[PDB]
Order: structure tokens, then C-alpha cells, then sequence
RNA sequence: CCUGCUUCCAGGAAAAGCCUCUAAGCAUCAGGUAACAUCAAAUCGUACCCCAAACCGACACAGGUGGUCAGGUAGAGAAUA
RNA sequence: UGCUGGAGGUAUCAGAAGUGCGAAUGCUGACAUAAGUAACGAUAAAGCGGGUGAAAAGCCCGCUCGCCGGAAGACCAAGGGUUCCUGUCCAACGUUAAUCGGGGCAGGGUGAGUCGACCCCUAAGGCGAGGCCGAAAGGCGUAGUCGAUGGGAAACAGGUUAA
RNA sequence: AAGGUGAUAUGAACCGUUAUAACCGGCGAUUUCCGAAUGGGGAAACCCAGUGUGUUUCGACACACUAUCAUUAACUGAAUCCAUAGGUUAAUGAGGCGAACCGGGGGAACUGAAACAUCUAAGUACCCCGAGGAAAAGAAAUCAACCGAGAUUCCCCCAGUAGCGGCGAGCGAACGGGGAGCAGCCCAGAGCCUGAAUCAGUGUGUGUGUUAGUGGAAGCGUCUGGAAAGGCGCGCGAUACAGGGUGACAGCCCCGUACACAAAAAUGCACAUGCUGUGAGCUCGAUGAGUAGGGCGGGACACGUGGUAUCCUGUCUGAAUAUGGGGGGACCAUCCUCCAAGGCUAAAUACUCCUGACUGACCGAUAGUGAACCAGUACCGUGAGGGAAAGGCGAAAAGAACCCCGGC
């Protein structure tokens, strides 16, 4: 199809720092 | 350009070397000067950008010869 | 003269098309596809000589080609010039 | 919000156009590569 | 139709020259475009004829 | 230089119409040929709304390889193969197996 | 109207068109000014969207997009109803 | 060897390797799953009658109702580049249906001495004969020559096209 | 040459069949605009000119020419009178593009050393300039070792040796030997004799290759099958059994193949000459100084300054001149050997954008080129730039007339 464009981000984003 | 109009001397690349022999690019460039030369054979002064040696040649061979060259070779002057 | 007889190959076709053409017939003037490089005056001459009619003044406009069809690639048509010519009075063809 | 592409043909041609490309030894090499590559639009101009 | 006019006089030819355009070619376009001209091949020649016309005359004068 | 040509009588060599003979109705750019009455098919021709509109089945001639037709002798009544040359003024085609010339 | 007027300091493009001045140069000429008459003014753009479903946002995307116009009732109002 | 398939395959003994896949968050394609679940993009709002049609909540016409009104009305520049108008079609595109569309197909439509560009004029800045400078490439700059975001002659009220 | 008017691609209207249909080759003709772009400008394919030409409708438009630099000439010509610089015209040539090979100017870092400076990667990658069909190199101031060799280039040895080396990592010769190919000449000059050798540019001729072409052997019967080229039988050609095609696998159906032939024209290559330019020859001469060498700093030589010869030179210096000078790996003697400070030079060597022919224990559509396909495309990106997917109906379109459901 024409149908062919994927610009998948970076992870997605929000949160996490999980105690250091 | 830093080219001697008599000898064709131009800058040449070599190295520096420290006491530890570290090589660092560098240039030796000639002892240019530009000098009003009397010709008499043309009742005029001509300024050649000339190296010492370029002068010492002119001293020996004598101007007009040197000027045959240049003109022979096409140098503006 | 001013324009060589040869170069009066500027008239390319009548544009008898649409009431635009014909309803603007029934109130002076005729319209035509005409060259591309044609110079209003240059095309008036053509209509004087050939067609042997009178001509008050000529207006020009350029039609731009429609681009169409095709899957991936694409096809375009040619541009061309319109006439709208306006004949003096003893109007015939 | 205002995004990065703010189109303007004057700037386009002046910055990327044929003549601009042509005005510099490297700009010319730009074309040369594109010709050798057999590109259908050397430089997106009118 | 070639050597038929290899020998047809530089000045004389500019006549048929016009006569190809002056008549055939212009009338043909008009007549054609206007949906008349049922024999299209007339457009092919005439054009091709003028080419011949201009091949001589160019090769006769100067070249 | 074509060993087979326009109006010309041949005997089919291979397939379907093995033994049949016929005149070459016409020869094709492909080097295939249409031999009248010979290699027939039944085209279901479609109707066309604006005039010549009815349409119907039609028996029709189907092109076939020149490789598979041989020129017919008549003098012997067999396939013959062709050959070239007089040294007359022209070239001309002669039957192999009796330089018979035609 | 107003590129005005008043006032202030931070002191507010350029060049041409236009007017005038003459040099070389032309002096019956050519040119210059006016009235009337006449001729020329080519070429290219001109559809449509333009605070948006037609532009930048991958979308018929609650976003971004400079200029122009601006009626009644209440109201200080281009607020607000 | 049966079926499928419809044109190539090769014992034997030697010879040579792109010679064997389940894993590498391997690569490409195809197909699952969650699931007929979330969702269908501003809470300005719809009701009915009549047309058309295979079918009308959505199109057409009408009467109500409601919403913006310094806009959600109107004219442009920039940008797009036929999206304009008319016929025709509804598969795909439309977050539903679709007779409707900025969608398909075809035809039509942009008329200038006066609006604007071109044009004359220059700002920033660019280019730059010679020239000065630079290992080469090149750099800077004079005379100039380009560059509008500014200067420069001139048409208004009305009518008409489906456009 | 009997059939043609390129492909998707039918159709229309045509054209041709014994020579002006088409098709192939040689040479011509035309050859818009942009692009080195060259009349000025410019947002490439557009705007605007000066000057010349051009009109039994001599206005405005159309066409031609006008860039810059170099060389040469001519005419002009400042401060300055001479003279120069400057200025106009003219004749020539240059300019831009292009795969690699080649010479030259510049020249990395990752990396290796199990870290890292010296060293390595490496004079590599890359930028730049230039040229040719090849480039470069080349006719000993070379080696040898007291016997001798005799330009340059390439191949195999010598040998991973001798050496170099934070003597680490690594780098790495030469002497001599076997081979490919072999070639030698000018200037540094005047006299006589003079255009005599030769080289290039060019016209002709000839031969030979090239760019279209021509002829080219011989198979039939039958079985299975939609179809024979297959099986079986019996013939035949072969200087032709290379290969492709044809309804399944064809020496004998087709196209070829072996073999033998062909060029009106244009050309590559050889010779032969004509024209231009060029010098040959004998006598007597001449013999490459800001150079060799040295000092300082670097760089090259396998060689890292080391006891370091040798080569190059940025810098400052500076000889001898044949009874002279260079080298023989510090250096000296003797011996031996060569003649620097001007050039030219073919072959053996390198390369393949491209032309022709042939070959493969190379791939067969996720392979093979990114691309078997209208691919550097669609697409993505302001741009440089990145960059796909996608081949197969059948032997032949014989590509499904007509009827029925459905919303023509
Ligand atoms: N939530 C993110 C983690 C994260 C935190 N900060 C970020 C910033 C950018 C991207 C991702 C992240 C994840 O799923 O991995
Ligand atoms: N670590 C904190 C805050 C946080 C959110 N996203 C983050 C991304 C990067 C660093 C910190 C954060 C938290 O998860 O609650
Ligand atoms: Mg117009
Ligand atoms: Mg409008
Ligand atoms: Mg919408
Ligand atoms: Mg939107
Ligand atoms: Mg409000
Ligand atoms: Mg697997
Ligand atoms: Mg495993
Ligand atoms: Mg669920
Ligand atoms: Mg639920
Ligand atoms: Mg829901
Ligand atoms: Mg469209
Ligand atoms: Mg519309
Ligand atoms: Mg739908
Ligand atoms: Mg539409
Ligand atoms: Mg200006
Ligand atoms: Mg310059
Ligand atoms: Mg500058
Ligand atoms: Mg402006
Ligand atoms: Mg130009
Ligand atoms: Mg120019
Ligand atoms: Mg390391
Ligand atoms: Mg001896
Ligand atoms: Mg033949
Ligand atoms: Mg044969
Ligand atoms: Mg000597
Ligand atoms: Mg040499
Ligand atoms: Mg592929
Ligand atoms: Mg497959």
C-alpha cells in the first residue's frame, strides 16, 4: 500500500528513577 | 603568495620534534622582502618580491639576466 | 511588413468550446488556441491576413496544464494560450 | 506550535537552488555527485 | 520528390515553400482541428514536404 | 531474404493442422504467419455500444510459426525448403532437391 | 486634514523618478514649451483555500500562521452579554 | 509408490563448497494475540415534512430550533498548485451510511496601457574586471553590478459568467 | 528489401511489392531554451540590451555579433617630453565534463604497542593541481672489488637474510644471479656547405583492419500426445554436432555455425610521396657556480643521529675546473671507478567510463547490481544526503459471445 512510515520514538518517556 | 620571484622558493612543510621527538607539523617559509631594484638598462625601478639569495643571485648573475628569466618564463613583473 | 508571412502560423486552432466560447460569440469576438510565443499584435495580424476580418483588439491568457493519472509517477499536460479576439463590426467568421 | 519548516521559495532557491549550488567549487561537486548518481532532480528548482 | 527539385531554382522553391504552408499546412490544421480533415496522413506529409523543400535551398544556396 | 513470403503456398509442418496446405494470407513482424483457412480459433468477440454493437462468436485465423510451414513444391507435392541465388540480376528462391527456381 | 501642530532626547534610511542649473556640444537645424489630432503601452500573474479540511503540524489533527474591513442595544471599551 | 504437479532429473566413482538453524531484544515478509475490547478528534443541538434513490439521522428543498458575529463574517499576502465550476461514478480515500465530498473519470474555467510582477531606484547584504593576499583550493576588496521588507505615471460607479 | 508508419497500444488515415516503402551502414543537413554559458543580469530552462543588418504594408519585433584571461600585432597613449603604465581593435589558444591507471602540492585519526608520548597505522584515507594513452623513470659524477659489469622499467630470486628498532610493537635492503624488453640522441656554437638526415602538422596514394552486408550442406516413416524435436525404423550432410528458436529433448523446420566472399563512402594503422614548419653535413671549438661542499633546522634513503656514509633543501655560507672533480657507508692513505650542477627519448609496466567477440565446478528474484519491473524511481530530509518494495495465465488470447441473481 503506500502505507509505510514508522518514526518510533525513544522509549516513550514519563517517570522512573528507581532509588538509588 | 609567498613565492620568491627569482628562485621559485616557496614554503615547504616539515616537522618540529620536541626533546621527546613529538612531531608537530610546521612550515619553513622563505626570507621574502620585496625590493626596489634599479635596472638602468630600462631607466626604471622594479620591485620584485625576492628572497635573500634571490638578492645574492641578482648580485651575481646580475639583474638583466634574471629579468630575461621571468620574462622568458612569463612572470608578470 | 512587420511580421513575416511565414510566422503567421501562430493561429493553432479555434477554441469553439463551451458557451464561454459561443455565448461570447453572440456579443462580438472569437477565441482560439494560439501559438505560445504569440504577441497579441502578432496574432492580430494573422487574423487580419488569414480569416480576412477586422479585429478591434486582442486579449491573451495562458492556460496551465492539468497534471493527472498514474500510480507512483505522474503525468502532466502542456500549457497553451487563449485568444478572445473581438472583431470590429461587419462580423462574419 | 510553530514547527521547523517555514516554507519560502525565495529562500529556498537562494540557499539550495541551481545557481547557488553553482557558485562554489563544492557546490559544483554537489551536482557532479548527483549527476553521477543519475539523479532526476539535480536541485529542486522551478 | 527529391531530385524532382534538385534543380528547381532557389527563388522558385520559396514559392512551393509558402504553398506548403500558405495553403496546405495552415488550412489543414484549421480544417483538421475543426473536425473536418478525415485523411490525417496529409498532416504527416506537407510537414515532411516542407522539410525536403528546406533541405534543398539550404544545400543549394551557401552550403 | 525471407524464405517465405506474402502470397505463397505452403504445407503446415507441425501441430493440429499437420498435413493441411494453404496460401499465406499474410506474414507478421514476429516471424509468425497467417495461412488462410489454416489455424482457426473461435473468438468470443464482445459487443461495442456505439455501432458494430452486436458481437458474437467468430471463427478466425490464428498466427503460427514460420518454423512450422514449408513451401510447397507442386511439381513433387511435398515440403521442399528454399535456397538463394542466380547471379541473374536478382536473387530469387529455388527449391532444394532440383534447383527448380521460383 | 496631519510627512501638520506642540513638546522631548535616545536626535530619527538610501537612490532614482520629478524641478532647476549649466559643460563639452548644437545654433536656419536639432531640440524645448503649448493646443488639437492621432498612434503605442509588450511580456508574465490573475481559478480556488488563505486563523484553514486546500499553508507548517505524518491525519479532513482542540496547535501555530502577517496584513485588511468592523453594523445595532446596553457599555469606558476592538471588554462583555 | 498413490494423489498433486506439468519439465526437467541425473546413478556410480571421483572432485569442489555461499553444505545443514530454534534461540543472537538476529534480518525480510506473512499471520496471530489482547477483541469485535478502546476509540470515531472539542458538551454550538437538534425536530419534522417533501424530494431523489437499491438504501436517507448525515445529500437536496422547506418550516422550526440552536451556535459565532473584532468571527466561527469578508478581502488578500506567504504557502499550496486545479483543491475552482459542471456533468458523471461510490470500489479505494471519508474514523459510520453516503444518493454527498477538498475522493475517481471527463469536460470547462484565470481576458488588464491603469492591480501586480517584469521595469527605473536603491538598504542590509551578495557578487566583483583589474587589484592586494594566500602551499593548491581560495580570501578580501576598488570601478561596478546585483539585491525590497522601502521610493517611482495612470480607472472609477454599475452590469454580466455555472465558474 | 516484401512488406512497412518506435514501445505501452489497439484503432484511424496511409505507404510499398523490382526498386526514392521500411530497415541497416558511411557522409551530410537541421539542431528551440538552460547549462563552461561567453552581450549585461538572474531565484538554471528566464528579464533586459549596444551595434549591425531585414521589409513593392521599409514603424516595432526577428536574426548576427559584443565575457574573461593569455600570446602576438596594429593603432592609441598619463603623472613626465622622451619612455613606460593605461586604453580600443584584431588574429590565435585557453575555460567545462569525464570510470580507473599516472606524476605532483598538502596530509589525518581510529588502531597496534595488550596503557601511553617515541614508534605504528602511513605518506594510507582524504583535499588539491596536472597530464597522457599510457604516466613516470632513463643513456652512470652507477655498481663492483683489483676479476669485472655497463641507461630506464617490470618479473623471479637473493631473504624475512644484513640491518633498523621505547633493539618493544614492528620496519626491512643491497651485492650478486635467472628472466621480460632492449636504443640511443640533442643544447650549452661559429665557419663552410645549406636546406641534405629527422620529427610533428598535414594533402594524396596504397595496402591493411574498421563502420552495412552475401552465399552457406543434408529427414522421412510411424508410436504416445493438446502439440514431437521424444521412442522405434531406415536414410542423408559434416572443414558445418558453436548456439538460439520452434506446441516436449531437432546436425537435416527456422536463425546460424564451418567455409568462401563483399565497401559507394568515412575512418584506425602502416608504409610511399606532395605542401608547411623543422634542421642534416664536414672543420675547428665548447663541456652546465650562488652550484659542489660546509653551519643551523627538517625531510628522504629498510636505516628512529646513531660511529652514519648517501640524497633533498627552509636558513646563513661557498669552491676546484682535467695537473681538475664525484663515489667506493664515520674518517685517512693507496688503489679502483665514474664525470654532477641543461634536456629529449620507444619497448617490457599500469588502468577500463566505453566498443566487439568469447568463457565460467559464479548468482537465479530475501540470491545476483540498490535496480531482471519506466530505480536512483516512489518515499524521507531545509539540505548535503538516504533510499525501497515489485518477475512467471497459455503452446496460442483462443483474455470468457450469450443467459440468470444483483443497485444498467
Ligand atoms: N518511562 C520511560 C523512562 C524514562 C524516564 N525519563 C525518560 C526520558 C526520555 C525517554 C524515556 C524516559 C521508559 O519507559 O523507558
Ligand atoms: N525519579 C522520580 C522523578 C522522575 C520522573 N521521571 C524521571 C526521569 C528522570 C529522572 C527523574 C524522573 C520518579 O520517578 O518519581
Ligand atoms: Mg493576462
Ligand atoms: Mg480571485
Ligand atoms: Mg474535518
Ligand atoms: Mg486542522
Ligand atoms: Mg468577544
Ligand atoms: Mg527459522
Ligand atoms: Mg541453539
Ligand atoms: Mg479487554
Ligand atoms: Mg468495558
Ligand atoms: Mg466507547
Ligand atoms: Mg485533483
Ligand atoms: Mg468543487
Ligand atoms: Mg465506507
Ligand atoms: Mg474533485
Ligand atoms: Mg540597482
Ligand atoms: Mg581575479
Ligand atoms: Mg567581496
Ligand atoms: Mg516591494
Ligand atoms: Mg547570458
Ligand atoms: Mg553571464
Ligand atoms: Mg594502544
Ligand atoms: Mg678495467
Ligand atoms: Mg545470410
Ligand atoms: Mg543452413
Ligand atoms: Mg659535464
Ligand atoms: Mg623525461
Ligand atoms: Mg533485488
Ligand atoms: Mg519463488
Amino acid at each position: 500500500h503506500i502505507c509505510v512510515t514508522s518514526k518510533w520514538f525513544n522509549i516513550d518517556n514519563k517517570i522512573v528513577d528507581h532509588r538509588p | 603568495s609567498r613565492v620568491c620571484q627569482v628562485t621559485g622558493k616557496r614554503p615547504v612543510t616539515g616537522n618540529n620534534r620536541s626533546h621527546a621527538l613529538n612531531a608537530t607539523k610546521r612550515r619553513f617559509l622563505p626570507n621574502l622582502h620585496s625590493h626596489r631594484f634599479w635596472v638602468e638598462s630600462e631607466k626604471r625601478f622594479v620591485t620584485l618580491r625576492v628572497s635573500a639569495k634571490g638578492m645574492r643571485v641578482i648580485d651575481k648573475k646580475g639583474i638583466d639576466t634574471v629579468l630575461a628569466e621571468l620574462r622568458a618564463r612569463g612572470e608578470k613583473y | 511588413m512587420i511580421r513575416e508571412e511565414r510566422l503567421l502560423k501562430v493561429l493553432r486552432a479555434p477554441h469553439v468550446s463551451e458557451k464561454a466560447s459561443t455565448a461570447m460569440e453572440k456579443s462580438n469576438t472569437i477565441v482560439l488556441k494560439v501559438a505560445k510565443d504569440a504577441t497579441k499584435a502578432e496574432i492580430k495580424a494573422a487574423v487580419q491576413k488569414l480569416f480576412e476580418v477586422e479585429v478591434e483588439v486582442v486579449n491573451t491568457l495562458v492556460v496551465k496544464g492539468k497534471v493527472k493519472r498514474h500510480g507512483q509517477r505522474i503525468g502532466r499536460r502542456s500549457d497553451w494560450k487563449k485568444a478572445y479576439v473581438t472583431l470590429k463590426e461587419g462580423q462574419n467568421l | 506550535m510553530k514547527r521547523t519548516f517555514q516554507p519560502s521559495v525565495l529562500k529556498r532557491n537562494r540557499s539550495h537552488g541551481f545557481r547557488a549550488r553553482m557558485a562554489t567549487k563544492n557546490g559544483r561537486q554537489v551536482l557532479a555527485r548527483r549527476r553521477a548518481k543519475g539523479r532526476a532532480r539535480l536541485t529542486v528548482s522551478k | 520528390m527529391k531530385a524532382k527539385e534538385l534543380r528547381e531554382k532557389s527563388v522558385e522553391e520559396l514559392n512551393t515553400e509558402l504553398l506548403n504552408l500558405l495553403r496546405e499546412q495552415f488550412n489543414l490544421r484549421m480544417q483538421a482541428a475543426s473536425g473536418q480533415l478525415q485523411q490525417s496522413h496529409l498532416l504527416k506529409q506537407v510537414r515532411r514536404d516542407v522539410a525536403r523543400v528546406k533541405t534543398l535551398l539550404n544545400e543549394k544556396a551557401g552550403a | 531474404a525471407a524464405k517465405i513470403r506474402r502470397d505463397d503456398e505452403v504445407i503446415v509442418l507441425t501441430g493440429k493442422d499437420k498435413g493441411k496446405r494453404g496460401k499465406v494470407k499474410n506474414v507478421l513482424s514476429s516471424g509468425k504467419v497467417i495461412v488462410e483457412g489454416i489455424n482457426l480459433v473461435k473468438k468470443h468477440q464482445k459487443p461495442v455500444p456505439a455501432l458494430n454493437q452486436p458481437g458474437g462468436i467468430v471463427e478466425k485465423e490464428a498466427a503460427i510459426q514460420v518454423s512450422n510451414v514449408a513451401i510447397f513444391n507442386a511439381a513433387t507435392g511435398k515440403a521442399d525448403r528454399v535456397g538463394f541465388r542466380f547471379e541473374d540480376g536478382k536473387k530469387v528462391r529455388f527449391f532444394k532437391s532440383n534447383s527448380e527456381t521460383i
